């Protein structure tokens, strides 16, 4: 039964070469975002369509806390970022909305952002595309940002509730074929669809979560070759960066992106 | 199909 110093050689021999990653809350509250006054009837509210069309003010305060310049990525961002420049990552799935892992310089190519980005608008009405930054000025201001053209409200592209996720989401159906690691970081992927997309990759391949506890469909439907590197996601990440000997390049990354 |  494999230990995390398996999958370090795994990787450090290069015997893993494909490494699809998802990720979720717990890579950004160390960042100083938390999981889950607004005026809000219930949290939920926050992400649906009819709420929004009647009140769309808390999507706005948030979308105004989220934008850049809030938040920096912390060394779970940066692991990641380490992966991509070392050849490694075939794709990032990503559950948050903060941003951060195109913040931390992954390239958009490798990034699936399920539930989607502040970085593009969508008029809520005639369904015409804007680039973020051109309602950006009306989000500082708290101004709601109307359609320059209909009127209607342009809604960044915040994945609401009973939405389909964003179309590349699709390249799941050939990256979790493709895998030969699958690490699951700071969520438990406990509802649908990436409950089972865990169960997508080949029998053959490790799946890695670096999370609280055991939960999910690791806990759930456990195979051969899993390995559970449980407690602090930051501490499992440094653990892992250290069987890989990548100390000095964390180091280095982390100083050339946020002074040190 | 895939929604939130
Ligand atoms: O908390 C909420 C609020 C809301 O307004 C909608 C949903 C879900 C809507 C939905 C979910 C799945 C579907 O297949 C579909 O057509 C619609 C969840
Ligand atoms: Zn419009």
């Amino acid at each position: 039964k494999l230990s995390l110093q398996d999958v370090a050689e795994l990787i450090r021999a290069r015997a893993c070469q494909r490494v699809v990653v998802m990720v979720g809350a717990g890579i950004s509250t160390p960042s100083g975002i938390p999981d889950f006054q607004y005026d809000l009837p219930y949290p939920e509210a926050i992400f649906e369509l009819p709420f929004f069309f009647h009140n769309p003010k808390p999507f706005f305060t948030l979308a105004k806390e989220l934008y850049p310049g809030n938040y920096k990525p912390n060394v779970t961002h940066y692991f990641l970022r380490l992966l991509h420049d070392k050849g490694l990552l075939l794709r990032l799935y990503t559950q948050n909305i903060d941003g951060l892992e195109r913040v931390s310089g992954i390239p958009a190519s490798k990034l699936v952002e399920a539930h989607g980005t502040f970085a593009s608008a969508t008029c809520t009405v005639c369904q015409r595309p804007f680039p973020g930054e051109d309602i950006r000025a009306d989000v500082m201001a708290d101004r709601v940002p109307r359609c320059p053209v209909c009127t209607g409200v342009v809604k960044p592209d915040i994945v609401f509730f009973g939405e389909p996720l964003p179309q590349r989401f699709l390249l799941h159906v050939v990256d979790f074929p493709m895998a030969d690691l699958l690490l699951i970081l700071g969520t438990s992927l406990e509802v649908e669809p990436f409950a089972s997309l865990t169960e997508a990759v080949r029998s053959s391949v490790p799946r890695l979560l670096i999370n609280r506890d055991l939960v999910g469909p690791l806990a759930w439907h456990p195979r051969s070759r899993d390995v559970a590197q449980l407690g602090d996601v930051v501490h499992g990440v440094e653990s892992l960066v250290e069987l890989l000997g990548w100390t000095e390049e964390m180091r280095d990354l982390v100083q050339r992106e946020t002074g040190k | 199909r895939h929604k939130k």
